[PDB]
């Protein structure tokens, strides 16, 4: 006969000093038939945008990840989007599935945008998906490195190099006009210091793998590159924070996590400090300048997985806003005012891991579950924060004021 | 070229923990150096000689402990507890024939403090406990370190139901906490993933994602605590699939040296670290298969 | 669920019992105002002139005075206590006026703004009442109704309150660890102030409402912008948890006090030039700065224990550091000493204490007297040399929370008890010796002058209370309801409200005599 059916919520906005911020979800982008995704445990959602020079006013763009598949469509922000059923480009990798990626923002246009492409085989592509006219496919033969790679970007203020980071706790730089090995290309050494060398290509020729960068034990999870493309910030899975002069490719200065291993990083929009996530749940906060931890910030209850400080909410006295999203769900946001920054003006090694009763510890502003699924994408932006789970959901939170507009 | 265990019907729990326990370097030390000891020294020895059958275990174990007779399924951590103070009594008794603390005691063993607080006075009064399993509670999307500052959370004596302060003379609002204070040599956290959720009149498995680091430092320690930053490494976890407390089978995973190592029932692989993250937990809960940690083995730095 | 307490204790009681919570000051009338654990509200004289500085005493509350504010140029009084109730006074002529019965937990402090008569109720209830003083002490017992207003946001218990002078923001703190802010007017939230690790005890707030200082439990002051909503700075003066605060009339430097003991003048804009003023003998409560000059001269501060010293900042300006500037007090108000210890004693009848000073004592229950003074002789040898073999069951409950010795007799045990008069100590001609019940021979002898317990009489015959043995009438864990004293059963007004508050157990042995 019949049977009798016997028998917690995300957040849609928040409060700060600047207002009420608010979730729009018709602004929402995901695939088009909405279904969320099983996130496996394989590998994270991600999300890159661009701007094609604003040539109709509908400039912007963006491009997302979900397994097997990988979107590229106009994004309106606070508007309604752009129809999910009619994508601009759409791709499915049967194969090894995509991880990361990265536009380069310099040559872009309505007629052409480089993309490159990480995935969990090693490979980088490089996608132009307006005209879905050409390709690359670097490490296609996976002689470089077999681990996954983890992050990608292009050089800032380059055209061709580009620079790709992988499990190994190895990074490649590549041009993107030279071509790689017919076999697995030899080096020799460059630069040597206390946990990390550089080896260069050793070729006749000009053989892709510029060079070689290894970076301490375990996985590279995410490099960064300062505001003023001078400096890299690097992460890795033995939970030192190791940020080095680019073109000098020499090491500035070290810290390491309480305890953990560090999973992202992030630049001040002035390139002032440093933030950093981990498996201590935490983030700590550091000055590049005085090679030195200045606050931790605890808030989470599981991992930390993205920071990003928000340009548009920074600063007679110096504030700066920070985010982070969690493997727990939750987004935090941050301040760093003139108290924690500057706390003496007038009104294995533990000391470059200071203790936690001899750094502040700060409280988030808020701190509101906006996901069934642990997040991985925080993105500010000039009229909305932007964030997505592992369900792959890309979500748009208006800014106050920043919803309507009248003229 | 490698070692194992045989799981006669739901041996698993032993196979397991049994394992993790080898791989307890300070362990696997002192239980072959010299009853249910001379049985655990009879098959420690065993390995270190060379797929061995623990028979004198099984059946051995299943006399001089009725409740683990049964046949039926059989709780890792009943086992862990169980074995482990099995051993304390009889080289406490070894002592007697020659209250003192035993070897058992010298690597397991940690104590925290149940504190409680006059808000007004706010004077301190300690109650200490001895542990050797530290049992913490689990919730969805979450870090062991989340679940162990829940271990310290704080109740609240209020209201009708006031603290009388001995000082203040009166009853007053109070605080209770449970600190860490001596930290073991030998961290064992059992995630408590099996609830007896009564509404059924019944247990229940959790098949909650916890997340847990194979590097690890404990925030919850007392304040007069004595060795409070014990640095921890990840020797061992003993993850555990299905859906229930009696329809589960126990794995477990292993560091020696450099490389990582599951023990299916019989069947060994080498897997890469890399690969502790399917045994985290789940999200989206199926309720499904869950393979997923429950008895987490950290061991001291220094 | 109606209890009958009582008190035994001398009839005035000129010294405070127990340890001052809170001091007000009228720099009009040189008057200090404290506030004890022993319910007590005194009123003294800060004329060093004075020998005998005593004034007053301002006596309704059942459990400790929690704080008290100091209104209408010292005409209003308005006092605070673990009573839960919020009571309002006329501070010239000592006499309660008013009680609120608008809290539902201990109420825990009170918060003043002068330009607008305005006080703030707050405590263990959560909760945050705003009071126009004006209104209050108009209340009559025909416009007797006072119109509520609360304000939304705590999140657990509050232990301390400020408002500014303008009565435009106000600040509770709590155990919560976080400051909350409002407009008085409208009751909207301003902000919120993270910041401490712990419990704050202590707040203050410049004139103008755009800063704040903070005392807290985490050991550490804490100076605000309301401004820029944040912290702008964090002085570790004490070891221990910060639980008072004053500061001076240019908020330049702030006075501060607690666990720790010792009290230190610290300046905002140099912290490194603290002025250890003393180390207290007890944990800093309280503290009041005398406002008739400058450069403060004097600082007025409570302890747990029952004696208030005065200190004086004389030499501050050329005064870690471990050297004092005071090591005796300027004033003294005296203390009366603690009782902190009670045995019962076989024959349930005789007590047995111990107070502050270690002089243990003797005292009869039932008559409600002392007995005997024994000096600083051994208690549990004592307790021994008194044995009396026999059993009588428990009949009534002891508490010490005042200080003072509180009886209390519930429905349920009190006559639960019965001993035959001539080992109860009554004799007569007949020799007559009937099985008394000492609880109901206790019931008549408290409503002795009583009307309605009065053809050819007065009491139980056997004994008399002393006249000024305060009887209350309480609640389970619950509001005290009815206060007087033994003589004066028999006035009009009290009378009517002895009808409408005694409850039917007591009407059955003080009235119908059934027991």
């Amino acid at each position: 006969m019949a049977t009798e059916g016997g028998g917690n919520e995300i957040k849609t906005q928040f409060t700060t000093r600047e207002g009420l911020y608010k979730l729009l979800p018709h602004s929402e982008y995901s695939r088009p038939n909405r279904v969320p995704f099983n996130s496996q445990g394989s590998n994270p959602v991600r999300v890159s945008f661009v701007n094609l020079n604003d040539q109709s006013g509908n400039g912007d763009r963006l491009c997302f990840n979900v397994g097997r598949e990988l979107y590229f469509y106009i994004y309106k922000g606070v508007r309604k989007a752009a129809d999910l059923s009619k994508p601009i480009d759409k791709r499915i990798y049967k194969g090894t599935q995509p991880t990361c990626h990265d536009f380069n923002h310099l040559t872009a246009t309505a007629e052409s945008v480089s993309l490159l492409v990480g995935f969990s085989a090693g490979q980088v592509q490089l996608i132009d998906p307006i005209k879905k006219e050409t390709s690359k496919l670097f490490n296609e033969e996976r002689l470089i490195d077999k681990s996954r790679v983890t992050c990608v970007k292009w050089v800032p203020g380059s055209e061709s190099l580009f620079l790709v980071a992988h499990s190994s706790g190895n990074m490649y730089l590549y041009n993107v006009e030279h071509t790689c090995g017919t076999t697995a290309p030899h080096y020799q050494l460059l630069k040597q210091g206390e946990s990390f060398a550089v080896h260069t290509c050793k070729s006749k020729s000009t053989r892709n793998p510029l060079l070689k960068w290894t970076v301490g034990e375990g996985a590279l999870n995410e490099f960064a590159f300062s505001p003023d493309g001078k400096f890299l910030a690097c992460v890795s899975q033995d939970g030192f924070l190791r940020v080095f002069n680019f073109d000098s490719v020499e090491l500035h200065g070290t810290m390491k996590s309480y305890f953990g291993g560090l999973l992202c990083v992030c630049w001040s929009p002035d390139g002032k400090y440093i933030v950093t996530g981990g498996e201590d749940d935490l983030v700590t906060v550091w000055s590049f300048v005085d090679c030195r931890v200045i606050a931790r910030g605890h808030g989470h209850k599981s991992w930390v997985s993205v920071v990003a400080f928000d340009p548009y909410t920074t600063s007679v006295s110096v504030t700066y806003r920070f985010g982070s999203v969690g493997q727990d769900t939750q987004l935090c946001l941050w301040d760093l005012t003139e108290d924690i920054l500057f706390p003496h003006q007038p009104l294995l090694g533990t000391p470059l891991c200071p203790r936690m009763e001899d750094v502040p510890l700060l409280e988030p502003l808020i701190c509101k579950k906006i996901a069934h699924e642990r997040l991985t994408v925080l993105i500010f932006l000039e009229d909305c924060i932007v964030t997505a789970c592992q369900e792959g959901f890309i979500c748009t939170w208006g800014r106050p004021g920043k919803v309507v507009s009248f003229n | 070229h490698y070692f194992g265990l045989v799981n006669f019907g739901n041996t698993c729990y032993c196979n397991s923990v049994l394992q993790a326990l080898y791989f307890c370097r300070p362990f696997r030390e002192k239980v072959l150096a010299y009853s249910l000891l001379t049985c655990l020294a009879d098959l420690f020895h065993s390995i270190a000689t060379q797929v061995i059958p623990p028979k004198k275990f099984i059946t051995r174990l299943r006399k001089e402990n009725e409740l683990f007779d049964n046949y039926m399924q059989q709780d890792a951590h009943e086992f862990l507890n169980y074995l482990l103070n099995t051993i304390a009594d009889i080289l406490q008794e070894e002592r007697k024939q020659e209250p003192d603390p035993t070897w058992v005691h010298e690597i397991f063993q940690g104590t925290l403090t149940n504190e409680t607080r006059c808000l007004t006075c706010e004077t301190i009064s300690s109650k200490d406990e001895d542990f050797l399993d530290l049992s913490v509670d689990v919730e969805q999307n979450t870090s062991i370190t989340h679940c162990l500052r829940g271990f310290s959370n704080t109740e609240t004596l209020c209201s009708e139901y006031k603290y009388y302060c001995e000082e203040c003379r009166s009853k007053q609002e109070a605080h209770k906490r449970m600190k860490v204070k001596k930290l073991p040599m030998i961290l064992a956290l059992h995630l408590k993933r099996f609830k007896y959720m009564d509404q059924l009149h019944r247990y229940t498995k959790l098949s909650y994602r916890v997340v847990f680091p194979l590097e690890l430092r404990l925030f919850n320690t007392s304040g007069d605590a004595t060795n409070p930053d014990r640095m921890y490494d990840l020797v061992a976890v003993v993850v555990h699939c299905g859906s229930g407390p009696n329809r589960g089978h126990y794995i477990a995973i292993v560091k020696s040296h450099d490389f990582w190592l599951l023990f299916d029932d019989d069947i060994v692989e080498k897997i890469d670290a890399q690969a502790i993250e399917e045994f985290y937990g789940l999200t989206s809960d199926i309720s499904k298969n869950s393979e997923s940690g429950y008895i987490l083995f950290y061991q001291s730095r220094d | 669920k109606v209890q009958v307490s009582y008190v035994i204790r001398d009839e005035v009681e000129k010294y405070n019992r127990n340890g001052v919570n809170a001091l007000q000051l009228d720099p009009a009338l040189n008057r200090l105002f404290t506030a004890g654990r022993d319910s007590i509200i005194r009123i003294w004289s800060v004329n060093q002139h004075k020998q005998d500085p005593y004034i007053a005493s301002m006596e309704h509350h059942t459990d400790w005075v929690n704080d008290i504010v100091l209104c209408c140029n010292g005409k209003t009084l308005i006092s605070a206590s673990s009573d839960t109730t919020v009571k309002v006074w006329n501070a010239h002529k000592g006499f309660c006026m008013s009680t609120l019965r608008t809290h539902k937990d201990y109420v825990k402090a009170l918060a003043y703004a002068k330009d607008k008569e305005l006080v703030a109720s707050a405590g263990l209830d959560r909760q945050i009442f705003l009071w126009d003083v004006n209104t209050l002490t108009a209340l009559t017992a025909s416009n007797n109704t006072v119109t509520t207003s609360s304000l939304s946001g705590n999140k657990d218990s509050i232990y301390s309150l400020a408002m500014n002078q303008l009565g435009t923001i106000i600040v509770s703190g709590s155990t919560e660890k976080v400051l909350r802010v409002w407009d008085p007017r409208t009751c909207a939230k301003l902000m919120k102030l993270k910041g401490h690790t712990d419990n704050v005890k202590a707040l203050l707030l410049n004139r103008d409402g755009t800063q704040c200082l903070s005392g807290s439990s985490d050991g550490t002051i804490r100076l605000w912008s309301l401004g820029q909503q944040r912290c702008i700075a964090t002085y570790r003066v004490h070891d221990e948890g910060v639980w008072a605060l004053q500061v001076n009339d240019a908020f330049t430097h702030v006075y501060s006090g607690g666990r720790d003991r010792k009290i230190y003048c610290t300046d905002l804009r140099n912290p490194d030039i603290r002025v250890l003023i003393c180390e207290e003998k007890a944990p800093v409560l309280k503290m009041e700065l005398d406002r008739s000059a400058d450069p403060p001269p004097a600082i007025w501060v409570a302890t747990t224990k029952s004696t208030v010293n005065k200190w004086t900042l004389k030499g501050i300006h050329n005064f870690n550091p471990i050297t004092p500037l005071c090591t005796q007090p300027d004033q003294v108000i005296k203390g009366g000493a603690s009782i902190i210890q009670c045995h019962i004693l076989n024959d349930k009848r005789h007590i047995l204490t111990k107070d502050t000073n270690n002089n243990v004592a003797y005292w009869d229950v039932l008559k409600a007297c002392k007995v005997e003074d024994l000096g600083k002789v051994d208690f549990e040898d004592e307790i021994k040399k008194r044995f009396k073999m026999v059993y009588v069951p428990n009949w009534f409950s002891v508490d010490l929370k005042t200080g003072m010795l509180t009886i209390t007799l519930d429905e349920s045990d009190c006559f639960a008890a019965w001993v035959s008069a001539k080992d109860a100590g009554f004799s007569s001609p007949d020799g007559s010796d009937p099985k008394l019940n000492l609880g109901g021979l206790l019931l008549q002898a408290l409503l002795e002058y009583w009307p309605r317990t009065h053809e050819n009489q007065k009491g139980n015959g056997y004994f008399q209370v002393p006249p000024h043995t305060p009887v209350i009438f309480g609640e389970a864990g619950g509001r005290t309801l009815f206060r007087l004293l033994c003589r004066d059963s028999g006035g009009e007004t009290e009378s009517m409200l002895l009808n409408e508050t005694v409850p039917q157990w007591v009407i059955d042995i003080t009235v119908d005599k059934n027991m």
